[PDB]
């Protein structure tokens, strides 16, 4: 029939400000109806690569949920937003399951969140006694123990804190310009599946 | 844990704060250069300094790590590279005064106004109001005054200041549990710890003097052709059994000889290979040369400029307004950022030195993938070989009748090919003894060989005994006839040049041959070869990671410095030299018998 309340993804994609990798924010997505063509068929991004399920056939499915988890990172640092992949934000910041079903999506944003003096708001988990668990959230700010010695709470010798800042100027190379990336998680379960795609009239 | 994986989050931290530091401080110097102004200046100088005691303090920091503990060899050099005292392991007096000494020289150097006495009223600087003097004139005398004036003004200006930066460098050397400075020095191609291809120190010195004892007979036959040319210059002068007088060979020091080949040109009645009229006819704009640059680079296989180098860099002289600086600078600003600042004419050096310093920003934009510390060339002499591979490329009759830039009915007989060759032996041939003299003669004054009332006297005779260059008048111990030029007054190694020259047509020859030439090797064009690029940037993504005798391997398939490819090179100029020195002799004589 007639299909209203499409699912917002103006409130995750056009957002003013984006989160953190270290501190990544995980939208929710239910009960409404879900167009994928409209991001697939944009311009604007860089990176739409799929895993688990083609694009083509999204518009058309039926999920229960859709975990929309949105951070920027560095351009260099896209490959790792990947299943299986190995570095910074894949051990510490963000990982991904290897059996993962749904999409990563980045472009480009040296546009807003560069600016002429350095843009500094954006951290990464620099450091971790081990590597994160999928779909972990890693907010602690406690000093990183590299060493035998006991830290104490003060940021000496072997002793480092673990959160660093992006410097994002807009002269940077492309591997270094800013990325904002849009993790969509989709998953069955055995309640009654809600985020369907559009039907054709 | 270990000390390994200490070191290792301790480098990750590191290369993590030094990373933006580093591009503030390229940016401000950037600004500077771009735009000279006083406030720049200062932004300069602020970020200069945040990096200096950044760097004080992380060497403080990576002392604390020792280095025999550690097995990684990318870890080990990177300790290596950061645990460096460089001046701190000095006292703070004597530190303060070490910076203050070499502010003054470059003051000194770069605010040098000479001119005759008796007329005070202008006077000229050394860059360009003396190099046009010295690279133009064809007058005995007014060189002579020029040369002499500039030698008696800043000699006797930086002659206690250099008896000073002698003693406290080292002072500091050998705080550094060095020899000396020289070893100092030296210690840029010292590989250790890597199984066959090690590399000492004091086999630099040896190895240089081997080379150059093969470069001997070429650079004698090449100093008697300009002596016999140079004496049918200057009818009187010239002794057919001594040496060349100082102040005739073109330019201020005798760094180059490359401003004698219009007196000393083989055949004047053929033509020259001077595109810069077929550039102006054509309409061709700087933003083309770099363009024809790259589609160079691309056809070699290596990649094209990013947007931000057609972006952000200064391809164009900016204006009256505005000031920068005119000398041709390749920057690798650091976070992918690399950018060009040359003020480019429509003119063949200019083309070919945008090739140059293109050459500079592949060479930096194939290390990128390295840790920061080790974003550098191999050893010194890599990263000017790289541009200068390209210069000689991109200086080839094929090149330019490819790319359409000369007439394709140009005619290459012999005659022309020798001229070429004649004047790149005036500027790569004959720079080599005056590399070699000079930092051998900087090494042992380093060693303490030379004592310091003695350091003239063995100056001019290690001049007329390697370079065959005479003085014209006597110069006693007031004068300091080294420190005029440019690397030696502001605290450069020198023989960077030396090893670029060897391991230019090393990479040459290795190319050529990849790319399947067939001919002779200064015929030899690169592009359109996959094949070299690929072996070109196998040595290019290492940086500073490998050891160099690895990554020479890597190239040429040899562990050591080689000189057979230079003489390879100019084997046709070889041979034609050879043939016109049957009347005339080879060889000088290190008497007074000319002039003194
Ligand atoms: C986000 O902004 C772009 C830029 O114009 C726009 O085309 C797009 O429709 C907006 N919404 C989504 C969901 O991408
Ligand atoms: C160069 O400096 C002047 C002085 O502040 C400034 O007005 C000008 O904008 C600068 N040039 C550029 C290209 O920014
Ligand atoms: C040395 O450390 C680097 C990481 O910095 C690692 O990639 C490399 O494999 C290590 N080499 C050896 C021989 O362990
Ligand atoms: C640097 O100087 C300190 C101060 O004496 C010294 O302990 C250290 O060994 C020096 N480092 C090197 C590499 O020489
Ligand atoms: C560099 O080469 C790539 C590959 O063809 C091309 O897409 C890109 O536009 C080139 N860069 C520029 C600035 O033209
Ligand atoms: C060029 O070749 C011709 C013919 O072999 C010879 O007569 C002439 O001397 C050569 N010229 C030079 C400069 O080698
Ligand atoms: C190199 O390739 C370009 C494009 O294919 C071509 O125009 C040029 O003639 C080639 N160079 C040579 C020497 O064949």
């Amino acid at each position: 029939p007639n299909i209203t309340n499409l699912c917002p993804f103006g409130e995750v994609f056009n957002a003013t400000r984006f989160a953190s990798v270290y501190a990544w924010n995980r939208k929710r997505i239910s009960n409404c109806v879900a167009d994928y063509s409209v991001l697939y068929n944009s311009a604007s991004f860089s990176t739409f690569k799929c895993y688990g399920v083609s694009p083509t056939k999204l518009n058309d499915l039926c999920f229960t949920n859709v975990y929309a988890d949105s951070f920027v990172i560095r351009g260099d640092e896209v490959r790792q937003i990947a299943p299986g992949q190995t570095g910074k934000i894949a051990d510490y910041n963000y990982k991904l399951p290897d059996d993962f079903t749904g999409c990563v999506i980045a472009w480009n944003s040296n546009n807003l969140d560069s600016k002429v003096g350095g843009n500094y708001n954006y951290r990464y988990r620099l450091f971790r006694k081990s590597n994160l668990k999928p779909f972990e959230r890693d907010i602690s700010t406690e000093i990183y123990q590299a060493g035998s010695t006991p830290c104490n709470g003060v940021e000496g010798f072997n002793c480092y804190f673990p959160l660093q800042s992006y410097g994002f100027q807009p002269t940077n190379g492309v591997g270094y310009q800013p990325y904002r990336v849009v993790v969509l998680s989709f998953e069955l379960l055995h309640a009654p599946a809600t985020v369907c795609g559009p039907k054709k009239s | 844990s270990t000390i390994e994986e200490q070191a290792k989050t301790f480098l990750d931290k590191f290369n993590h704060e030094a990373e933006d530091l580093f591009y503030q401080s390229s940016l401000a110097s950037w600004n500077y250069n771009t735009n000279i102004t006083e406030e720049n200046v200062q932004n300069m100088n602020n970020a200069g300094d945040k990096w200096s005691a950044f760097l004080k303090e992380q060497s403080t920091l990576a002392q604390m790590y020792p280095l025999q503990e550690i097995q990684n060899l990318t870890v080990k050099l990177q300790l290596q590279a950061l645990q460096q005292n460089g001046s701190s392991v000095l006292s703070e007096d004597k530190s303060k005064r070490l910076n203050t000494i070499l502010n003054t020289m470059s003051t000194i150097y770069s605010t040098g106004k000479v001119c005759n006495p008796d007329n005070p009223q202008e006077c000229l600087l050394l860059e360009p109001g003396l190099n046009e003097i010295m690279a133009n004139s064809l007058d005995y005398n007014e060189r002579l005054w020029a040369w002499e004036s500039w030698r008696s003004e800043v000699g006797k200006q930086l002659r206690p200041l250099y008896e000073e930066y002698v003693v406290l460098k080292n002072e500091m050397a050998r705080a550094n549990h060095y020899e000396d400075y020289g070893d100092y020095w030296r210690g840029d191609y010292e590989v250790n710890g890597v199984d066959g291809y090690d590399y000492s120190r004091g086999q630099l010195i040896e190895d240089v003097e081997h080379t150059f004892e093969e470069i001997k007979p070429l650079y004698e036959h090449l100093h008697a052709y300009v002596r016999a040319k140079l004496m049918n210059a200057y009818p009187s002068y010239i002794s057919p059994i001594g040496c060349l007088p100082a102040h005739l060979l073109g330019d201020m020091w005798g760094r180059f000889w490359t401003n004698l080949y219009s007196l000393t040109v083989p055949f004047g009645q053929k033509p020259n290979i001077d595109v810069t009229d077929a550039m102006v006819d054509q309409a061709w704009d700087a933003q083309r040369i770099f363009k024809e640059a790259e589609k160079f680079f691309v056809s070699v296989g290596l990649p094209n400029m990013t947007q931000g180098f057609w972006e952000n860099s200064m391809l164009t002289d900016p204006g009256n307004v505005q000031k920068a600086v005119c000398h041709p600078t390749a920057w690798d600003l650091g976070k992918g950022d690399f950018r060009i600042l040359m003020c480019t004419k429509v003119t063949m050096d200019d083309f070919l030195t945008a090739h140059h310093e293109m050459g500079h920003i592949q060479y930096d934009m194939a290390y990128a993938a390295q840790p920061f510390l080790l974003r550098n060339g191999a050893n010194e002499g890599f990263h000017e070989a790289v541009g200068e591979i390209m210069s000689l490329s991109a200086a080839t009759p094929k090149h330019l009748k490819s790319i359409g830039l000369l007439s394709p009915d140009f005619q290459e007989d012999n005659e022309t090919e020798i001229n070429f060759l004649l004047k790149q032996a005036l500027t790569i041939v004959g720079t080599l003894p005056f590399t070699y003299m000079l930092e051998k003669w900087r090494w042992m004054v380093f060693k303490g060989e030379i004592p310091k009332d003695q350091w003239m006297k063995k100056w001019w005779e290690m001049k007329r005994e390697i370079v065959g260059v005479v003085e014209p008048v006597p110069h006693d111990e007031t004068y300091c006839d080294p420190a005029s030029l440019f690397h030696v007054s502001n605290d450069y190694s020198f023989i960077r040049y030396y090893t670029r020259t060897l391991y230019q047509f090393q990479f040459q020859e290795a190319l050529c041959q990849a790319a399947k030439h067939e001919g002779p090797l200064h015929k030899c064009d690169i592009s359109n070869s996959t094949e070299a690029g690929q072996k070109l940037f196998n040595m290019l993504r290492l940086g500073k990671s490998e050891p160099w005798t690895l990554a020479l391997e890597n190239v040429v398939g040899a562990k050591n410095m080689n000189v057979r490819p230079l003489l390879n090179y100019f084997e046709p100029l070889f041979t034609w030299l050879k043939d016109q020195n049957k009347n005339s002799f080879v060889g000088w004589s290190t008497d007074w018998s000319p002039y003194a």
